[PDB]
RNA sequence: CCUUCUCAAACAUUCUGUUUGGUAGUGAGUGAUACUCUUUGGAGUUAACUUGAAAUUGCCUUAAA
């Protein structure tokens, strides 16, 4: 099995990998990490969110650490991670090593702060994590302060990247990118062969194709919340006396953070997961929850990949996540699952019911809606009179709010959300501590 | 002479009664006098010299400060005099609050505002967050300036006066 | 007594009537109904009663509602000058023994000021269920709390005599909040021909508590008030017979 | 054309025909003053109707007071279309309980206790749930 | 431009105990279950709900001048 000792990489590199709690590396990783080490292009395909972060990742600190002294100025490697969510996460895997030294890591993101962005690019970030289009902005603008020395190029989660509407961004970047000594890589977990004929550019010899490989026993629960400030008493979901097994989707790590301390003060079982946890507490928490029966946890599209705690009574789909691929077809989670029982609710600001129709365009007959009270006065004041992280500073629980609107913001045609109405505008009815949020 | 629509919006002010009410309110909120701060800080001075702090309240009156509360937006009601020596200063407030949906209210005299604040003049004095006691008197108050001032006086936006 | 087995078949076969599949909180509440010739005449009186009961459904109300949606919690009303005498963190050292703790100790001064504005009022009192007060203020409570929260035996305040003799000291609050807690079930005595004491919640302790409750309460009030007929139900129910007394019935002819 | 009457809503506590006529006479002597009071538990419904002399008095008093504020209450007052005919809402009061009973001997009333309870056990017998007594 | 019944006795001497008393509302409306009544007179009473103190026609002069 793949362990840290064989590769004979730097003591700090894998010595710090020893701090992720991994005592060894998986078969998808064993199928890849030493196999990659070469001028050899690699095309990743494997289990969804199987841990390939390490897999295609370790090339970066390897190639660069061999060149470590070098350019340090021309940014070494570029990853393209389409989804604002997974982008910020796999950057969470750029945080991976304290013993990362020679490297710096660009968070280059849709909806981040441009002046902040390039204002930090002038300092010569060593390795960056981007999203394609506004990345075109910075290689059209700042390229002299960044661009030409590039080493390795990897497309991570090629999923929507290669699909239509990012193609201009792509063919433009790769056409501009210094392919000369560039190391071409196209990665994903699982995507089609149509990638190939869409990959015809930035493929030269050396590559090889690595593959290591709604459910109707389950109905998808449904809710309609008019008030875009929508909050829920999970106690009536928890009326079983402390005993529930509940999984709760929401958008971003900032947001799961907020809801975590907040719903910690409405006194519920509190266990959470996001990019900002290290791998240590991702282990402790998720495996603690496989050692847990009574309780809940909150997971964004990070843990939407393959991770198993069985027979979860409830999958809360709250603030609908990225991908209707996963949204629709990951429901063999409960059934046809580990064959546990429960259902999955999503709290919908009203107008987006056409998403529902899109889902019923994906032709699952759906049922439920009940009467949650967005007029529960308590939860109205039980949140936004009380102050905590925005009570630390004027910059914080905002950041909760921000994060929500940015992940919600990236979606335009992806979701049904109209540029005109609630996207982003009328949803600002959820704005602040101040209410009504004009 | 004929005067521009953006002027003559002064000269339309709050009545005897509604103004009287506004001061029935703010006269609770007089920002503490100087000898006051000297008071409390002397007593506590001796206390912690030998021998738990609710957020203080007042009206927020700095002109720069006031426009600062707006555009955030913070404030709830704003009181604007009718007479500023450089009449220029305030001309943009009644528009501003307008576009920002803030309850601005024209109250007559800068001595009259200036007196509630422990100053000689203000020409602008306003508040945002208030104690819960009068919160209802606030909601109704702003409802009264909406209803009196705001409602039928859209006309003032056009119509050169004079 | 009255027959035990009667109300026991009524409470168990009652568990049958509630065995069939908010609204739940509507259904499951077991209510004890009682009648008479007439209740106390031509006076609206808001005086409450401290019943002596087998035990208190307080503690089950707490623990079973600790997960509830409403999540009831505790008040009490101090006098003007006792407030600064009894702090909040004072009385916390003590109450814990029985597992029972207040939230907020306010002055009616604050009810008459900050908690007036009838929506701010009713929204401030409606999230409670069990209430406290003090007698000396309770006399003044009618005008302040206002005509809404006397519509619930829940919200209408229990009274108590807190003050000791003379110059009250806190010991009697410590033990006497327990006195108003553990053995006692306040209940209200309105006009008319009919009173239904709100009794309990079925999902709490086995009928062994509830039937004895029915006994002690039933024969309790039977004594003084010369009741006519007694029923029990679950909030919804077509009434369940227990003690059908036509003996004292003829007392109607006594006066007339 | 509107009416001579003025609809008045939002009437505080302590504001009645004493105060209604008392104040509004300043606009001229008014024909009618009515405050809508409660059928029981004596107090008002917080609104009432008026009429003064002529349409003009209604103009005056209304517009002068239409948004006027008092105590906690701003008083919305406005005229009505032609006519509108103040009709009802006599002065009410709190009508005390009159108690007549119980004229019969325990014969038919204690009977109706009997037959009523017997047929009661009939009722729970329809439920059906079987009891006694 | 108004400011709210914030306590009693009795009993027994215990850093408190025992016991009986003393409290008429802003209104509007939701309402499925009963009690009770009396000759239709429907009267008093029965869970618990919404609410910006929201609305439409239930027969003393010194707190002056």
């Amino acid at each position: 099995v793949e362990k840290f000792e064989e590769l004979k990489l730097s003591q700090p590199t894998l010595k710090a990998i020893e701090k992720m709690g991994f005592t060894t590396m998986t078969s998808v990783q064993a199928r890849t990490i030493p196999p990659l080490l070469a001028g050899r292009d690699v095309l990743g395909a494997a289990k969804t969110g199987s841990g390939k972060t390490l897999a295609f990742l370790i090339p970066a600190i390897e190639l660069l650490h061999s060149l470590k002294f070098k350019p340090r100025n021309g940014t070494g490697i570029i990853v393209i991670t389409p989804t604002r969510e997974l982008a910020l996460q796999i950057f969470g895997v750029a945080r991976e090593l304290m013993e990362f030294h020679s490297q710096t890591f660009g968070i280059v993101i849709g909806g981040a702060n441009r002046r902040q962005e390039a204002e930090k690019l002038m300092k010569g970030v060593n390795m960056l994590i981007a999203t394609p289009g506004r990345l075109l902005d910075h290689l059209q603008n700042t390229k002299g302060f960044v661009f030409k020395n590039l080493k390795a190029l990897i497309i991570d989660e090629a999923d929507r990247i290669l699909e239509i509407g990012f193609e201009d961004e792509m063919r433009q970047i790769i056409k501009i990118l210094p392919n000369e000594d560039r190391q071409s890589m196209l990665f994903s977990a699982t995507q089609t062969t149509k990638v190939e004929d869409l990959a015809r550019i930035s493929l030269r010899p050396g590559p090889l194709f690595i593959n290591v490989v709604t459910a109707d026993g389950l109905e998808q629960g449904y809710v309609v919340c008019d008030s875009d400030k929508r909050f829920l008493l999970l106690f009536s979901f928890l009326k079983r006396n402390q005993k529930k097994k509940i999984i709760v989707f929401l958008s971003s790590c900032n947001s799961v953070k907020y809801y975590a301390e907040l719903l910690n003060y409405i006194d519920l079982p509190v266990l959470e997961l996001h990019g900002k946890q290290k791998q240590q507490k991702r282990t402790n928490t998720f495996f603690e929850f496989c050692n847990a029966e009574r309780g809940i946890l909150i997971c964004t599209d990070v843990a939407a990949r393959g991770l198993d705690i069985p027979a979860v009574d409830w999958i809360i789909q709250f603030d609908p996540p990225d991908d209707p691929r996963d949204y629709i077809h990951r429901v063999g989670r409960t059934a046809r699952g580990t064959k546990g029982k429960g259902k999955s609710l999503m709290f919908l600001t009203p107008n987006e019911l056409g998403f529902l129709r899109y889902l019923k365009a994906s032709k699952v007959p759906l049922n439920e809606y009940e009467f949650p009270e967005n007029k529960i006065a308590n939860v109205q004041s039980q949140l936004e009179k009380l102050i905590k992280s925005n009570y630390y500073l004027h910059q914080t629980a905002k950041d909760g709010y921000r994060s929500y609107l940015q992940a919600y913001a990236s979606h335009s045609l992806k979701t049904v959300y109209q540029i005109d109405k609630l996207d982003l505008a009328k949803v600002a009815k959820s704005y602040g501590f101040p209410v009504p949020p004009k | 002479l004929k005067v521009p629509p953006t002027i003559a919006q002064f000269q339309y002010t709050l009545d005897r009664n509604t103004a009287a009410e506004t001061f029935k309110l703010f006269n609770k909120y007089r920002p503490e006098t100087a000898a006051e701060k000297k008071e409390r800080l002397t007593k506590e001075a001796a206390a912690v010299a030998e021998g738990a702090s609710p957020k203080p309240y007042a009206v927020k009156y700095g002109l720069n400060h006031v426009v600062a509360l707006i555009e955030n937006k913070k404030a709830k009601l704003v009181l604007i005099a009718n007479d500023v020596d450089p009449i220029e200063l305030v001309v943009f407030l009644p528009a501003l609050c307008k576009k920002m949906g803030v309850p601005y209210a024209i109250v007559k005299g800068k001595a009259r505002l200036g007196t509630l604040v422990n100053q000689k003049t203000s020409a602008v004095a306003a508040l945002t967050e208030v104690r819960a006691e009068d919160e209802a008197a606030l909601a109704k108050l702003v409802s009264t300036i909406d209803a009196n001032f705001a409602d039928k006086y859209d006309e003032v936006k056009k119509h050169w006066g004079g | 007594a009255i027959p035990r087995e009667r109300v026991i078949k009524a409470v168990n076969e009652l568990i049958k009537f509630t065995s069939k599949p908010e609204e739940e909180l509507k259904k499951d509440l077991q209510l004890i109904v009682v009648n008479n010739k007439s209740f106390t005449g031509t006076s609206k009186s808001f005086k409450l009663k401290l019943l002596n009961v087998k035990h208190s459904f307080y503690k089950p109300w707490k623990e079973a509602s600790a997960t509830a949606v409403k999540d009831f919690k505790v008040l009490l009303i101090l006098k003007d000058s006792d407030i600064k005498k009894v702090s909040e963190d004072d009385l916390f050292d003590q109450l814990d023994s029985e597992g029972i703790k207040v939230d907020e100790i306010i002055c009616g001064k604050d009810l008459k000021t900050v908690y007036k504005a009838y929506e701010a009022r009713n929204a401030f009192i409606s999230q409670f269920s069990l209430i406290l007060a003090d007698d000396s203020i309770v006399t003044s409570l009618p005008k302040l709390m206002g005509g809404k929260a006397y519509n619930k035996v829940e919200t209408t305040p229990i009274s108590i005599r807190t003050h000791a003799n003379k110059e009250f000291s806190l010991t009697t609050l410590t033990n006497n909040i327990k006195k108003v807690y553990m053995n006692q079930l306040p209940v209200k005595l309105p006009r008319g021909t009919t009173l239904n004491v709100h009794l309990g919640n079925l999902e709490w302790l086995r009928p062994e508590e509830f039937v004895d409750n029915v006994e002690l309460i039933s024969e309790q009030l039977i004594k003084a008030y010369q009741i006519r007929s007694i029923f029990i139900k679950t909030n919804r129910s077509p009434v369940l017979p227990l003690y059908y007394n036509q003996d004292v019935l003829d007392e109607l002819e006594a006066k007339k | 054309e509107y009416s001579g009457i003025i609809y008045v809503s939002r009437l505080p506590h302590g504001f009645h025909e004493k105060e209604l006529s008392k104040y509004f006479a300043q606009f001229g002597d008014l024909k009618e003053v009515r405050l809508a009071r409660n059928k029981k538990t004596g107090n008002s419904r917080h609104y009432g109707f008026l009429e003064f002399v002529n349409k003009e008095d209604a103009m005056i008093a209304q517009e002068s007071m239409n948004n006027y504020l008092l105590m906690g209450h701003l008083l919305q007052v406005r005229v009505l279309p032609k006519g509108a005919k103040i009709e009802k809402l006599y002065k009410y009061k709190k009508r005390v309980l009159v108690e007549k009973g119980i004229t019969k001997p325990v014969k038919q009333l204690k009977d109706n206790m009997k037959q009523k309870h017997e047929e009661r056990i009939k009722k729970l017998a329809k439920s059906g749930i079987e009891f006694k007594w």
